[PDB]
Protein backbone atom coordinates (compact mmCIF):
# COMPACT_ATOMS: atom_id res chain seq x y z
CA UNK A 1 0.00 0.00 0.00
CA UNK A 2 1.11 3.67 -0.42
CA UNK A 3 0.77 4.06 3.40
CA UNK A 4 3.16 1.07 4.00
CA UNK A 5 5.60 2.59 1.46
CA UNK A 6 5.48 5.97 3.26
CA UNK A 7 6.00 4.42 6.75
CA UNK A 8 9.01 2.39 5.50
CA UNK A 9 10.54 5.54 3.87
CA UNK A 10 13.26 7.72 5.46
CA UNK A 11 11.03 10.84 5.35
CA UNK A 12 8.35 10.28 8.03
CA UNK A 13 10.22 12.39 10.64
CA UNK A 14 10.44 16.20 10.79
CA UNK A 15 11.52 17.63 7.44
CA UNK A 16 14.12 20.34 7.23
CA UNK A 17 13.91 23.25 4.80
CA UNK A 18 16.41 23.87 1.93
CA UNK A 19 19.36 26.24 2.62
CA UNK A 20 21.94 28.12 0.42
CA UNK B 1 -16.43 43.50 3.56
CA UNK B 2 -13.17 41.71 2.58
CA UNK B 3 -11.74 44.64 0.48
CA UNK B 4 -12.40 47.15 3.34
CA UNK B 5 -10.99 44.76 6.03
CA UNK B 6 -7.79 44.12 4.01
CA UNK B 7 -7.25 47.87 3.26
CA UNK B 8 -7.28 48.70 7.02
CA UNK B 9 -5.03 45.64 7.73
CA UNK B 10 -2.53 47.04 5.18
CA UNK B 11 -2.51 50.51 6.85
CA UNK B 12 -1.70 48.82 10.22
CA UNK B 13 0.97 46.55 8.65
CA UNK B 14 2.80 49.32 6.76
CA UNK B 15 3.24 51.53 9.87
CA UNK B 16 5.07 48.66 11.65
CA UNK B 17 6.85 47.53 8.43
CA UNK B 18 8.32 51.05 8.01
CA UNK B 19 9.24 51.56 11.69
CA UNK B 20 10.07 48.11 13.17
CA UNK B 21 10.09 47.43 16.95
CA UNK B 22 13.65 46.71 18.12
CA UNK B 23 15.40 45.72 21.43
CA UNK B 24 12.19 45.26 23.53
CA UNK B 25 13.58 42.82 26.19
CA UNK B 26 16.83 41.23 27.50
CA UNK B 27 17.78 37.52 27.95
CA UNK B 28 18.05 38.02 31.77
CA UNK B 29 14.27 38.72 31.92
CA UNK B 30 13.51 35.06 31.07
CA UNK B 31 13.93 31.69 32.76
CA UNK B 32 14.83 28.92 30.28
CA UNK B 33 12.68 25.79 30.73
CA UNK B 34 12.89 23.29 27.84
CA UNK B 35 13.70 22.94 24.11
CA UNK B 36 10.56 22.73 21.91
CA UNK B 37 12.35 22.33 18.57
CA UNK B 38 15.59 22.69 16.62
CA UNK B 39 16.86 24.02 13.26
CA UNK B 40 20.24 24.15 11.46
CA UNK B 41 21.05 27.59 12.97
CA UNK B 42 18.88 27.74 16.08
CA UNK B 43 16.37 26.32 18.51
CA UNK B 44 13.00 27.25 20.07
CA UNK B 45 12.76 27.07 23.87
CA UNK B 46 9.91 27.28 26.35
CA UNK B 47 10.72 30.24 28.70
CA UNK B 48 9.06 32.01 31.64
CA UNK B 49 9.01 35.87 31.68
CA UNK B 50 9.77 36.68 35.33
CA UNK B 51 7.94 40.02 35.58
CA UNK B 52 4.56 38.62 34.42
CA UNK B 53 4.92 34.88 35.04
CA UNK B 54 3.83 34.35 31.40
CA UNK B 55 5.24 31.42 29.38
CA UNK B 56 6.59 32.10 25.86
CA UNK B 57 8.36 30.31 22.98
CA UNK B 58 11.82 31.90 22.46
CA UNK B 59 13.58 31.31 19.09
CA UNK B 60 17.39 31.60 19.57
CA UNK B 61 19.49 31.95 16.38
CA UNK B 62 23.27 31.74 16.44
CA UNK B 63 24.51 34.77 14.38
CA UNK B 64 27.69 32.96 13.12
CA UNK B 65 25.62 29.93 11.95
CA UNK B 66 23.13 32.26 10.19
CA UNK B 67 26.07 33.84 8.30
CA UNK B 68 27.68 30.47 7.37
CA UNK B 69 24.30 29.24 6.01
CA UNK B 70 23.81 32.51 4.01
CA UNK B 71 20.52 33.24 5.86
CA UNK B 72 21.24 36.88 6.89
CA UNK B 73 18.59 38.56 4.64
CA UNK B 74 16.06 35.75 5.31
CA UNK B 75 16.48 36.23 9.11
CA UNK B 76 16.05 40.03 8.82
CA UNK B 77 12.91 39.33 6.69
CA UNK B 78 11.55 36.93 9.34
CA UNK B 79 11.76 39.39 12.24
CA UNK B 80 10.72 42.51 10.25
CA UNK B 81 7.60 40.69 8.88
CA UNK B 82 6.60 38.86 12.11
CA UNK B 83 6.72 42.10 14.21
CA UNK B 84 4.41 43.85 11.65
CA UNK B 85 1.61 41.27 11.08
CA UNK B 86 -1.67 40.78 13.01
CA UNK B 87 -4.12 37.96 12.15
CA UNK B 88 -5.96 35.35 14.33
CA UNK B 89 -3.96 32.41 12.89
CA UNK B 90 -0.51 34.05 12.98
CA UNK B 91 1.60 33.57 16.13
CA UNK B 92 2.31 36.89 17.93
CA UNK B 93 5.87 38.20 18.41
CA UNK B 94 5.98 39.72 21.93
CA UNK B 95 9.64 40.80 22.14
CA UNK B 96 12.89 40.69 20.15
CA UNK B 97 16.51 41.52 20.99
CA UNK B 98 20.09 40.40 20.34
CA UNK B 99 23.33 39.99 22.26
CA UNK B 100 26.99 39.31 21.34
CA UNK B 101 26.22 35.79 20.03
CA UNK B 102 22.53 35.37 19.23
CA UNK B 103 19.28 36.77 17.87
CA UNK B 104 16.11 36.25 19.98
CA UNK B 105 12.40 36.28 19.02
CA UNK B 106 9.99 35.79 21.96
CA UNK B 107 6.59 34.63 20.76
CA UNK B 108 3.28 33.37 22.21
CA UNK B 109 3.68 29.75 23.50
CA UNK B 110 1.22 27.43 21.61
CA UNK B 111 0.82 24.45 23.98
CA UNK B 112 -1.09 22.00 21.76
CA UNK B 113 2.01 20.89 19.83
CA UNK B 114 2.69 20.67 16.11
CA UNK B 115 0.00 19.50 13.70
CA UNK B 116 2.86 17.19 12.46
CA UNK B 117 2.91 15.24 15.78
CA UNK B 118 -0.85 14.65 15.87
CA UNK B 119 -1.08 13.81 12.14
CA UNK B 120 1.75 11.24 12.28
CA UNK B 121 0.35 9.60 15.43
CA UNK B 122 -3.36 9.39 14.36
CA UNK B 123 -2.30 8.54 10.77
CA UNK B 124 -4.70 10.83 8.86
CA UNK B 125 -7.41 13.43 9.53
CA UNK B 126 -11.04 13.03 8.36
CA UNK B 127 -12.14 15.39 5.51
CA UNK B 128 -14.10 17.71 7.94
CA UNK B 129 -11.00 17.83 10.29
CA UNK B 130 -8.62 18.62 7.34
CA UNK B 131 -11.19 21.18 5.97
CA UNK B 132 -11.30 23.04 9.36
CA UNK B 133 -7.48 23.47 9.29
CA UNK B 134 -7.35 24.21 5.53
CA UNK B 135 -9.95 27.06 5.90
CA UNK B 136 -7.62 28.79 8.43
CA UNK B 137 -4.64 28.53 5.99
CA UNK B 138 -6.77 29.91 3.11
CA UNK B 139 -7.74 33.00 5.18
CA UNK B 140 -4.13 33.41 6.46
CA UNK B 141 -2.73 33.38 2.89
CA UNK B 142 -5.45 35.79 1.70
CA UNK B 143 -4.21 38.16 4.50
CA UNK B 144 -0.43 37.63 3.86
CA UNK B 145 -0.70 37.88 0.07
CA UNK B 146 -2.67 41.18 0.36
CA UNK B 147 0.41 42.64 2.13
CA UNK B 148 2.62 41.41 -0.77
CA UNK B 149 4.06 38.68 1.47
CA UNK B 150 4.98 35.20 0.23
CA UNK B 151 5.18 32.56 3.01
CA UNK B 152 7.24 29.77 1.31
CA UNK B 153 7.39 27.14 4.07
CA UNK B 154 3.91 25.70 4.64
CA UNK B 155 4.08 22.27 6.34
CA UNK B 156 2.57 20.49 9.39
CA UNK B 157 5.86 20.91 11.39
CA UNK B 158 5.24 24.74 11.33
CA UNK B 159 1.51 24.67 12.30
CA UNK B 160 0.84 24.67 16.03
CA UNK B 161 -2.52 23.74 17.64
CA UNK B 162 -3.74 26.20 20.30
CA UNK B 163 -5.78 25.58 23.51
CA UNK B 164 -9.00 26.11 21.46
CA UNK B 165 -7.97 23.65 18.69
CA UNK B 166 -7.21 26.40 16.13
CA UNK B 167 -3.98 26.78 14.08
CA UNK B 168 -1.12 29.18 14.79
CA UNK B 169 1.31 29.62 11.83
CA UNK B 170 4.87 29.94 13.08
CA UNK B 171 8.26 30.08 11.25
CA UNK B 172 8.53 33.06 8.95
CA UNK B 173 12.19 32.19 8.13
CA UNK B 174 11.51 32.17 4.36
CA UNK B 175 8.70 34.80 4.24
CA UNK B 176 9.44 37.74 1.95
CA UNK B 177 7.78 41.02 0.98
CA UNK B 178 7.97 41.10 -2.84
CA UNK B 179 5.85 42.81 -5.48
CA UNK B 180 7.37 41.18 -8.57
CA UNK B 181 8.86 37.71 -9.11
CA UNK B 182 11.46 36.05 -6.84
CA UNK B 183 14.05 33.32 -7.47
CA UNK B 184 15.43 31.81 -4.24
CA UNK B 185 15.41 28.01 -4.06
CA UNK B 186 13.90 27.54 -0.60
CA UNK B 187 11.17 25.66 1.23
CA UNK B 188 10.80 21.93 1.99
CA UNK B 189 11.18 19.33 -0.88
CA UNK B 190 7.72 17.70 -0.58
CA UNK B 191 6.00 21.18 -0.68
CA UNK B 192 7.92 22.84 -3.59
CA UNK B 193 5.89 24.03 -6.59
CA UNK B 194 7.34 22.87 -10.00
CA UNK B 195 8.34 26.46 -10.97
CA UNK B 196 10.67 26.61 -7.91
CA UNK B 197 12.40 23.28 -8.84
CA UNK B 198 12.78 24.39 -12.48
CA UNK B 199 14.52 27.70 -11.47
CA UNK B 200 11.93 29.99 -13.03
CA UNK B 201 10.88 33.26 -11.43
CA UNK B 202 7.94 32.58 -9.12
CA UNK B 203 5.30 34.40 -7.10
CA UNK B 204 2.57 33.87 -4.41
CA UNK B 205 1.07 31.00 -6.50
CA UNK B 206 3.71 28.71 -4.89
CA UNK B 207 1.84 29.08 -1.54
CA UNK B 208 -1.42 27.83 -3.18
CA UNK B 209 0.42 24.77 -4.60
CA UNK B 210 1.82 24.21 -1.02
CA UNK B 211 -1.79 24.39 0.34
CA UNK B 212 -2.67 21.53 -2.09
CA UNK B 213 0.24 19.48 -0.69
CA UNK B 214 -0.88 20.21 2.93
CA UNK B 215 -4.54 19.28 2.29
CA UNK B 216 -3.44 16.04 0.56
CA UNK B 217 -1.05 15.16 3.45
CA UNK B 218 -3.72 15.89 6.15
CA UNK B 219 -6.40 13.79 4.39
CA UNK B 220 -4.14 10.88 3.16
CA UNK B 221 -1.62 10.68 6.00
CA UNK B 222 1.25 10.92 3.47
CA UNK B 223 2.26 13.63 0.95
CA UNK B 224 1.39 13.44 -2.79
CA UNK B 225 5.08 13.28 -3.78
CA UNK B 226 7.45 11.32 -1.54
CA UNK B 227 10.66 9.27 -1.85
CA UNK B 228 13.79 8.50 0.21
CA UNK B 229 15.81 11.34 -1.39
CA UNK B 230 14.87 14.93 -2.48
CA UNK B 231 15.97 14.37 -6.14
CA UNK B 232 13.37 11.55 -6.59
CA UNK B 233 10.73 13.88 -4.99
CA UNK B 234 11.57 16.62 -7.57
CA UNK B 235 11.14 14.13 -10.50
CA UNK B 236 7.62 13.23 -9.14
CA UNK B 237 6.64 16.93 -8.68
CA UNK B 238 7.66 17.93 -12.24
CA UNK B 239 6.11 14.77 -13.89
CA UNK B 240 2.59 16.24 -13.97
CA UNK B 241 1.09 13.11 -12.24
CA UNK B 242 -0.78 12.78 -8.84
CA UNK B 243 -2.55 9.64 -7.45
CA UNK B 244 -5.32 9.96 -4.87
CA UNK B 245 -6.35 7.45 -2.14
CA UNK B 246 -9.67 5.70 -2.94
CA UNK B 247 -11.26 7.23 0.21
CA UNK B 248 -10.83 10.84 -1.10
CA UNK B 249 -14.23 12.41 -1.95
CA UNK B 250 -14.89 13.54 -5.58
CA UNK B 251 -14.91 17.22 -4.37
CA UNK B 252 -11.56 16.80 -2.55
CA UNK B 253 -9.90 15.33 -5.69
CA UNK B 254 -11.27 18.15 -7.89
CA UNK B 255 -9.99 20.82 -5.45
CA UNK B 256 -6.53 19.16 -5.34
CA UNK B 257 -6.28 18.86 -9.16
CA UNK B 258 -6.81 22.65 -9.30
CA UNK B 259 -4.23 23.47 -6.54
CA UNK B 260 -1.61 20.85 -7.57
CA UNK B 261 -1.75 22.35 -11.05
CA UNK B 262 1.54 22.71 -12.98
CA UNK B 263 -0.10 25.30 -15.34
CA UNK B 264 -0.05 28.80 -13.69
CA UNK B 265 -2.89 30.02 -15.96
CA UNK B 266 -5.04 27.23 -14.40
CA UNK B 267 -3.89 27.02 -10.73
CA UNK B 268 -6.54 27.99 -8.14
CA UNK B 269 -5.58 31.05 -6.16
CA UNK B 270 -3.78 32.39 -9.30
CA UNK B 271 -6.79 33.15 -11.57
CA UNK B 272 -8.81 36.35 -12.23
CA UNK B 273 -11.13 35.51 -9.23
CA UNK B 274 -8.08 34.90 -6.91
CA UNK B 275 -8.83 33.28 -3.50
CA UNK B 276 -12.59 33.21 -4.28
CA UNK B 277 -12.07 30.21 -6.61
CA UNK B 278 -10.93 28.30 -3.48
CA UNK B 279 -13.44 29.76 -0.97
CA UNK B 280 -16.39 28.99 -3.32
CA UNK B 281 -15.21 25.44 -4.25
CA UNK B 282 -17.67 22.53 -3.55
CA UNK B 283 -15.29 20.97 -0.95
CA UNK B 284 -15.67 24.18 1.15
CA UNK B 285 -19.51 24.42 0.76
CA UNK B 286 -20.04 23.67 4.53
CA UNK B 287 -17.41 26.28 5.55
CA UNK B 288 -18.67 29.53 7.10
CA UNK B 289 -15.58 31.73 6.40
CA UNK B 290 -16.64 34.48 8.86
CA UNK B 291 -17.35 31.94 11.70
CA UNK B 292 -13.82 30.45 11.11
CA UNK B 293 -12.19 33.94 11.28
CA UNK B 294 -14.22 34.81 14.45
CA UNK B 295 -13.20 31.41 15.97
CA UNK B 296 -16.92 30.51 16.53
CA UNK B 297 -16.63 27.03 14.91
CA UNK B 298 -16.23 24.04 17.30
CA UNK B 299 -12.75 22.52 16.72
CA UNK B 300 -12.60 18.79 15.72
CA UNK B 301 -9.79 18.22 18.26
CA UNK B 302 -8.87 19.95 21.59
CA UNK B 303 -5.26 19.17 22.75
CA UNK B 304 -4.70 17.80 26.26
CA UNK B 305 -3.52 20.46 28.76
CA UNK B 306 -2.00 19.48 32.15
CA UNK B 307 -1.50 23.17 33.03
CA UNK B 308 0.73 26.23 32.45
CA UNK B 309 4.24 25.42 31.20
CA UNK B 310 3.35 21.81 30.34
CA UNK B 311 5.15 20.42 27.25
CA UNK B 312 3.45 16.91 27.01
CA UNK B 313 2.37 17.71 23.40
CA UNK B 314 6.05 18.13 22.34
CA UNK B 315 8.88 15.71 21.65
CA UNK B 316 12.00 15.73 23.87
CA UNK B 317 15.18 17.28 22.46
CA UNK B 318 18.79 17.26 23.71
CA UNK B 319 19.37 20.32 25.96
CA UNK B 320 22.34 22.61 25.12
CA UNK B 321 23.76 25.65 27.00
CA UNK B 322 23.04 29.22 25.74
CA UNK B 323 26.55 30.64 25.44
CA UNK B 324 27.03 34.41 25.10
CA UNK B 325 30.52 35.37 23.86
CA UNK B 326 32.37 38.28 25.53
CA UNK B 327 32.92 39.70 21.97
CA UNK B 328 30.25 40.97 19.56
CA UNK B 329 29.81 38.67 16.53
CA UNK B 330 28.48 39.86 13.13
CA UNK B 331 27.40 43.32 14.43
CA UNK B 332 27.24 44.96 10.98
CA UNK B 333 25.22 42.10 9.36
CA UNK B 334 22.44 42.24 12.00
CA UNK B 335 22.49 46.00 12.75
CA UNK B 336 18.75 46.39 11.97
CA UNK B 337 17.54 43.38 14.03
C1 LIG C 1 14.74 27.17 13.97
C2 LIG C 1 14.71 26.52 15.19
C3 LIG C 1 13.64 25.68 15.50
C4 LIG C 1 12.61 25.48 14.60
C5 LIG C 1 11.45 24.56 14.95
C6 LIG C 1 11.26 23.36 14.00
C7 LIG C 1 10.06 22.53 14.41
N1 LIG C 1 8.82 23.33 14.49
C8 LIG C 1 8.90 24.48 15.48
C9 LIG C 1 7.70 25.40 15.20
C10 LIG C 1 7.50 26.39 16.33
N2 LIG C 1 7.32 25.80 17.67
C11 LIG C 1 6.61 26.49 18.70
N3 LIG C 1 6.15 25.68 19.69
C12 LIG C 1 5.35 26.30 20.56
N4 LIG C 1 4.96 27.58 20.57
C13 LIG C 1 5.49 28.33 19.58
N5 LIG C 1 5.32 29.67 19.36
C14 LIG C 1 6.09 29.98 18.29
N6 LIG C 1 6.74 28.95 17.78
C15 LIG C 1 6.36 27.89 18.58
C16 LIG C 1 7.68 24.37 17.76
C17 LIG C 1 8.91 24.01 16.94
C18 LIG C 1 10.14 25.34 15.13
C19 LIG C 1 12.66 26.14 13.38
C20 LIG C 1 13.72 26.98 13.07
Amino acid sequence: TTYADFIASGRTGRRNAIHD
Amino acid sequence: SVKEFLAKAKEDFLKKWENPAQNTAHLDQFERIKTLGTGSFGRVMLVKHMETGNHYAMKILDKQKVVKLKQIEHTLNEKRILQAVNFPFLVKLEFSFKDNSNLYMVMEYVPGGEMFSHLRRIGRFSEPHARFYAAQIVLTFEYLHSLDLIYRDLKPENLLIDQQGYIQVTDFGFAKRVKGRTWTLCGTPEYLAPEIILSKGYNKAVDWWALGVLIYEMAAGYPPFFADQPIQIYEKIVSGKVRFPSHFSSDLKDLLRNLLQVDLTKRFGNLKNGVNDIKNHKWFATTDWIAIYQRKVEAPFIPKFKGPGDTSNFDDYEEEEIRVSINEKCGKEFSEF
